[PDB]
């Protein structure tokens, strides 16, 4: 089988990235929960870098 | 070992082999299943069978003579054998009963009965023959609304509203001294095959038969004919390829030679000098397969189908095979060349002397219709053997990397993904 | 959820009953055609969620011509959303095709699970 | 040790070893059925793989068979490379290694498929059951491995020793200088062979006549017929059999299938039905019975038959039967009948 | 309809319903079994689930049993509850649902089950092929479904209706008051099935003598032998069956089973070798009927035999062959032969 | 790690010669003794790591008998270290039984894999 | 089936903690991972803690 079905830590990327079964007729209401999760590294980042300089 | 060609408005070809033990003897035309239209559709195999009915076939036995017949794309054939010395007596029943009086044959009663059992044959075929009606299928959505879609066989739709007008029709404006050819195989001579023609006169018809408005276009599409209840997936794929006549038709034989075929229960087939074995076997991914390169008179297509039991890996067998065909490209070797140069010349010097006359004819009428002349077994080794790999990765450059395909497939392919992620597999991305 | 014993029971009531159907009854007629999903193409026991062993049962104990048709109907739905358009108006289900072909079924199954459970915890006399 | 060819101005070559070894000889049930998959594995001098990979370079390939009678080894090959597969033939006859991994891995799951192939038509189930009942012991053993007797690697090794022997062998040759096959076949490892016998028997079979089987089984129904034929009557069945499928016949579109094996001791004639309504099955096969039991002429057939024996006899040394001109008339005596399917709404032998 | 019953001071009860159902009356292969394997589930007025909760209580159990002539319906019970168990029966008779999802859930992967299991067992293999080739297709018929002929729902109960008719039956009860058996009868739903006829013929059976058949088969192996016997022959040969497996006997020890079942039109005598050694079943057959065929006195085993039979006969109705006073002599005529296993090495019928 | 292709022919010509056989072949009869395998009820092919594909072949061309007695001394030695004890010196392997009964189908499947990779990887000549 | 093995996230806790399978003998040497585990949880836990008194 190919290397990203059968490396351990490759395996759950393919099966939750690139292999997933969706259904045919989601609309874009559909994706938020992928903009949730730029937001949250978004603040991670920015915040790390502010408290730096913060007292 | 060579074909004498000779006109008098009658083209008369002859491959004389004094070692045989029987002569073939008939008359081969350049209409096939591309020179028809959807709504007379198998018109041509229902005339293969008027010729092989009974009372056609019992005259024939009483005198110690057997029929043929074959329905291609391309050309048909209704071929007479007999023993060497019994030859003008074949040339004469073919004659009288096929070109000259067919009101005998187009009865009323001889009609019915010929298509009841006509389109048994086509029933059977479609619910029984699953590798053979998937490789149907992939030629109707490669070469959609174009001649070469059409089925040999016919389609049960269209095989229902035939009547005798529209065979007496197609032999009007097909079966036509222009569009003939009368071949000869087996132990009989070139000079006595002319003399007994000459004796007689021996004409079917003029000629002008009609020339076809579309050529033939290659397009890339699917078509999924999904049924849960059967145990396997059958599975055809395949690109454009080289029409007959053409520079790189030996190139595309040789290239299809390298992946070979396969089956999985053979003990010596699992030890081929082939490297996508090497990827198959650990998880057995399929029973068999097999590459094919098919040529006609305007297109072609280069391939492969499968049939497989393990329906949750699919997605692994057509990505392997698939990477494999990338490095025609790339990074073919010469170990894998010369391999493929001699399995060749085997495969056609067994498909080219055979021991059956009929097939010979079959062969002979073909290649004669198209070239005026057979290019001999010793001129195609030759050009087999000048093959470099630099031809090979020029070939693949221009008619695999990044190309469209088609797919067909039938059976248990939920597996099976979408175009467009078969379609990226084409190319590599790390080149 | 509400049992399809407990939605018969009520409806029946409101069908037998003279004065509550013609007060009821255009209501719910208007209610069906402003829902559309006869405009995909859909009949209503396809909407059932069947996420659940009642009704999981009873689409095993359907027949298999039934059966086929059902899958392809579901199909064709999911392909007439996916590009915001409707059905052309001669493919509509119709109001004398949108029948209760899995009532039946359904109704079977759970009156078989009430009777099943009333008996694990039964109450004996002496 | 016999040897023969013939030359032609072809491209292709061919090359076979002939061994009386088929199923009738067989010590035990099945044990040249996989003797024949045993060839063409490892040899003590070189592997199976570095065989497959050497003749491919070359242009040729390997193959095996098996019948009642003979085992036969077969080479494909372009003409110039004779001497390179007289060796490799030779040593697949000689030092065959027989070790137990390729019983286990490779011997043994092919047989399993031959089988399970075979099992699943009614045809060819009908035809070893009139075998069975026809002959008992030599050409009615078994022909393919199943498992009800236990086939150890002794007894296999021992089976080869056998019949792997220079007095039963024929070497043939399709286009090939015959002057050049035996020199080769002199200076090879097969004229060291171990000088035996030859196992064929110039006695003529016995055989039995009137007997009956019936079988169940899921699928499309069968009823078949069988009758021996000795060596002065077999230019009379072939007629016969070539007669019954022509367009001569009224009967020929009720029939299967007809025809005649034929072996140097005679010969036995084989007719099928096959349908899967089993009524149909019935009726036909006693509209066969009841009309060749009142007689047939055949001379119409002479000549049809001169043409498909000498298509048949094409790559073949050919039994010759050519006694076709006395052939004329053939009435139905007695013979075997066997039945397959939905038996019971099949007929019965003695209402026939 | 016809009633019977004996009381005795014991506490449980038990009550049957005899119907002539069995396969000998099957229109097609295995509805008789399928059939019985309908009884006790759902009825139109109550649930399979209601009644094994509800006799439970009571202290009851139900079963149902198929034999070559009878389909047998029989409860046990605490012998107060008689007119509950009366009247379950009687809705079995009448008003069984045959739903098509029972068919699919319950019945077919069931009587799947009871022809796997019989189908690894050589004697039983060998009994039928006894029963096919003696008679043909009455009691020769097929005991259970296998699938060769396919069997719907509708032919299932249109074979209900044809042997649940009120002249086709017998009720019988063990430690029963007879008066009252007769009063709940009367009042129950049977005394309302339709007025039929009764399906036994007074004719005997078409019988055939010196047939042969032999089967393939894995594991171990079987040499079997079958006698048709008619009504005034009947005493004899249950004194042989005794005699056989007696310690009267010297060969008492090569048998594996001998027995004579009994019909009311006659039975069929039946014997049975069994070993995993071929050559030991091959042997010990030959020795048994080469003895038989010279003669046995069997008047030392008349009073072992009246024991027996009175054992046998304990709670049973008892076609009555008290005529063991005039027997004898034996000296084997003709027979039927069948064979299992290892056949290739197993004895044929002419060589016996 | 090493083939036992190449340790067999370093082996082979220490123990071919004379005076290196006489020289390091008490070294290393006792390194065996010192280790203690043999305390615990091991032959040395019991030790050897089966993690890859060469010494999973040979253990399935292995005879059944020799099987079931593997797997009773490597259970056994299991059981005798987590008591922190050693066994019965009546149950000691003794020299003449620890053979090298699993080498030869170790060095059959070494030499048929080095002859399949030749051969994917060959360089022909015109 | 046993709801420990059959919850989304109580069947992990059973593989890796409760139905692990494990050779007899392993000793005490192989038991510092656990330790290494309660070492990173006294780390943060008391790090956290005076990180709210720190400047
Ligand atoms: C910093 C603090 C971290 C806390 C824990 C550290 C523990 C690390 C110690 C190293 C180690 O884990 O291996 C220890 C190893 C013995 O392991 P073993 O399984 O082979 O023997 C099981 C025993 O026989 C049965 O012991 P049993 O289970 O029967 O009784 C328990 C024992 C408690 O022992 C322990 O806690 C082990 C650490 O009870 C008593 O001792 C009673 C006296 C009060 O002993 C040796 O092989 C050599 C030990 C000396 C070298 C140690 C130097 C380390 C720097
Ligand atoms: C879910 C993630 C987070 C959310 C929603 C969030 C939210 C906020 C908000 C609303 C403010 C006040 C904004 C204002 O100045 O008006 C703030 C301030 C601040 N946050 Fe976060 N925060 C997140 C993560 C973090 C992290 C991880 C850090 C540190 C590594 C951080 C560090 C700070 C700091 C230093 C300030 C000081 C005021 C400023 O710079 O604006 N934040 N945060
Ligand atoms: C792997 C985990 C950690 C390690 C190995 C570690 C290590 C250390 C060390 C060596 C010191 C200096 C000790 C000294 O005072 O001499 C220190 C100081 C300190 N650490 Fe951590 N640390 C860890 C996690 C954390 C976390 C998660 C925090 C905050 C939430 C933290 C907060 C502090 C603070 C505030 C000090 C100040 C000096 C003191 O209080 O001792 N530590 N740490
Ligand atoms: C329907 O199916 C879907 C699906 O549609 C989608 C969109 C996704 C993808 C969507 C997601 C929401 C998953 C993405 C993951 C998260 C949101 C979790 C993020 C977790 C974190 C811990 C983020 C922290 C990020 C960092 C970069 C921390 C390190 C900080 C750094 C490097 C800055 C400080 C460094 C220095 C040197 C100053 C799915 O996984 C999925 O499942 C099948
Ligand atoms: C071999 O089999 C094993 C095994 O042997 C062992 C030992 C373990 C056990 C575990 C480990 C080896 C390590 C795993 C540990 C982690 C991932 C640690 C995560 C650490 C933390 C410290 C999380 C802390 C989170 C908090 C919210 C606490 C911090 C602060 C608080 C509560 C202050 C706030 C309070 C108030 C009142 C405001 C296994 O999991 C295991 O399975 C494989
Ligand atoms: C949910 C929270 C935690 C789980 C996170 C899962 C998702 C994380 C995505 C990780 C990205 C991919 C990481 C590297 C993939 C290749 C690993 C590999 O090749 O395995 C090893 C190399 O070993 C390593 O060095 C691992 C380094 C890990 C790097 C840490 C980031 C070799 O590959 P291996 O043979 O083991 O794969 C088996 C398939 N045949
Ligand atoms: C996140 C770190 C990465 C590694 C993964 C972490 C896994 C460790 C988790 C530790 C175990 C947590 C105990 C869960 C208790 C059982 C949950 C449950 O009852 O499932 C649900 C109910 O759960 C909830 O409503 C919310 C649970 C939130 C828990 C937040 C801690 C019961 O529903 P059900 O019976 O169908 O079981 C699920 C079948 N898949």
């Amino acid at each position: 089988m190919a290397f990203r079905k059968s490396n351990v830590y490759l395996s759950l990327v393919n099966s939750y990235i690139i292999d997933s079964p969706q259904p045919s007729s989601i609309n874009y209401w559909w994706n938020m929960g992928s903009l949730l999760g730029l937001c949250l590294v978004i603040q991670i980042v920015t915040g790390i870098f502010m408290a730096m300089h913060y007292s | 070992a060579e074909v004498t060609q000779l006109s008098n408005g009658i083209v008369v070809a002859t491959e004389h082999n004094p070692s045989a033990h029987t002569a073939s003897v008939g008359v081969v035309f350049g209409s096939g299943a591309a020179n028809e239209n959807p709504y007379n559709n198998g018109v041509s195999n229902l005339w293969k069978n008027i010729f092989l009915s009974k009372e056609n076939s019992a005259v024939a036995a009483k005198e110690g003579l057997a029929l043929s017949s074959n329905i291609s794309r391309d050309f048909q054939s209704y071929i007479v054998s007999s023993l060497p010395g019994s030859t003008d007596k074949s040339l004469d029943f073919l004659n009288q009963s096929f070109i000259q009086q067919k009101a005998n044959l187009l009865s009323s009663s001889n009609f019915e009965a010929t298509k009841k059992s006509v389109l048994k044959q086509v029933q059977d075929f479609e619910e029984n023959d699953h590798p053979n009606r998937v490789l149907e299928h992939l030629h109707s959505t490669a070469f959609q609304n174009t001649p070469l879609s059409l089925p040999t066989r016919g389609t049960l739709e269209s095989l229902e509203n035939l009547v005798v007008a529209d065979l007496e029709s197609f032999a009007n404006n097909h079966f036509l001294n222009s569009n003939a050819v009368v071949v000869g195989t087996g132990n009989i001579k070139h000079e006595d095959l002319v003399n007994s023609i000459e004796s007689k006169n021996l004409s079917l018809q003029t000629g002008t038969k009609p020339v076809l408005k579309k050529k033939a276009a290659f397009l890339g599409s699917e078509v999924r004919l999904r049924d849960d209840t059967l145990p396997k997936a059958w599975i055809s794929l395949a690109v454009e390829g080289e029409p007959v006549n053409s520079p790189n038709y030996f190139v595309a034989k040789l290239a299809a030679q390298i992946f070979g075929s396969y089956n999985a229960f053979e003990p010596a087939s699992r030890l081929q000098g082939i490297k996508l074995l090497d990827n198959i076997q650990e998880y057995q991914l399929c029973d068999n397969f097999n590459h094919f390169s098919l040529s006609y008179k305007d297109s072609g297509l280069w391939g492969f189908s499968t049939a497989t039991r393990n329906v949750t890996m699919i997605d692994d067998l057509i990505h392997f095979t698939l990477k494999q065909w990338n490095r025609l490209t790339i990074s073919v070797t010469d170990t894998e060349v010369e391999r493929a140069k001699s399995l060749l010349k085997l495969q056609l010097g067994q498909l080219y002397e055979s021991g059956n006359p009929v097939n010979d004819a079959n062969l002979l009428g073909a290649e004669v219709l198209i070239k005026g002349s057979k290019l001999s077994l010793g001129e195609a080794f030759k050009k087999i053997d000048a093959i470099t790999v630099k031809d090979v990765k020029a070939w693949a450059g221009k008619r695999l990397w990044d190309q469209d395909i088609a797919i067909a497939g039938t059976g248990q392919i939920e597996g099976l993904l979408d175009y467009m992620r078969i379609r990226s597999d084409m190319s590599m991305m790390r080149w | 959820p509400q049992s399809f014993t407990s939605i018969a029971r009520i409806g029946d009531y409101i069908l037998k009953s003279p004065v509550l159907s013609k007060l009821c009854v255009p209501v719910a007629n208007q209610f069906i055609n402003l829902a559309g999903y006869k405009k995909l193409g859909l009949k209503f026991d396809d909407l059932i969620a069947e996420e659940n062993p009642i009704m999981q049962t009873a689409l095993r104990r359907l027949p298999e011509d039934e059966s086929y048709a059902r899958a392809y109907r579901i199909i064709r739905a999911h392909q007439t959303e996916l590009t915001h358009h409707l059905l052309p108006r001669n493919e509509w289900i119709k109001a004398q095709e949108d029948v209760p072909y899995l009532l039946p079924y359904i109704l079977e199954a759970e009156a078989a699970a009430k009777e099943k459970d009333e008996l694990d915890n039964i109450e004996v006399s002496k | 040790l016999t040897v023969s060819a013939r030359d032609a101005p072809t491209k292709i070559s061919t090359l076979a070893v002939k061994v009386h070894g088929g199923s009738r000889y067989a010590t035990k049930d099945g044990v040249a059925h996989l003797l024949n998959r045993f060839n063409f594995q490892n040899t003590n001098t070189r592997s199976a793989l570095k065989l497959v990979r050497e003749s491919e370079l070359l242009g040729g390939t390997f193959k095996s068979t098996l019948d009642r009678e003979y085992i036969t080894l077969k080479a494909t090959f372009l003409k110039d490379d004779l001497p390179y597969y007289v060796n490799a033939l030779a040593d697949v006859l000689y030092k065959t290694a027989f070790k137990p991994h390729e019983l286990t891995e490779s011997v043994l799951p092919a047989a399993r498929y031959d089988y399970a192939v075979a099992e699943q038509c009614p045809v060819k189930s009908a035809e070893d059951q009139l075998y069975a009942i026809t002959f008992r012991k030599g050409l009615g053993n078994p022909l393919l491995y199943d498992g009800v007797e236990r086939v150890s690697l002794q007894d296999i090794k021992d089976f080869a020793d056998k019949v792997y022997t220079k007095e039963n062998l024929e070497v043939s040759g399709e286009n090939v200088v015959e002057a050049d096959l035996k020199r080769f076949v002199d200076e090879s490892l097969l004229s060291t062979l171990p000088a035996g016998k030859s196992l064929v028997s110039k006695s003529e079979p016995k055989f039995f006549l009137g007997e009956e089987n019936r079988v169940r089984f899921i699928g499309d129904s069968v009823a078949a017929i069988g009758i021996p034929v000795n060596k002065a009557s077999l230019a009379q069945y072939e007629v016969l059999a070539n007669y019954l499928t022509s367009a001569l016949s009224e009967l020929s579109g009720l029939i299967s299938s007809a025809k005649l094996d034929k072996f140097t001791d005679g010969g036995l004639f084989t007719l099928f039905v096959r349908d899967q309504d089993s009524a149909v099955v019935s009726s036909n096969i006693k509209k066969i019975v009841a009309d060749l039991k009142k007689g047939k002429d055949l001379s119409p057939a002479i000549n049809y038959t001169k043409l498909k024996n000498a298509v048949q006899n094409e790559s073949v040394s050919s039994p010759i039967e050519l006694n076709f001109d006395a052939v004329k008339d053939f009435k139905l005596g007695k013979f075997n009948y066997v039945a397959v399917g939905d038996v019971s709404n099949l007929p019965y032998l003695d209402e026939l």
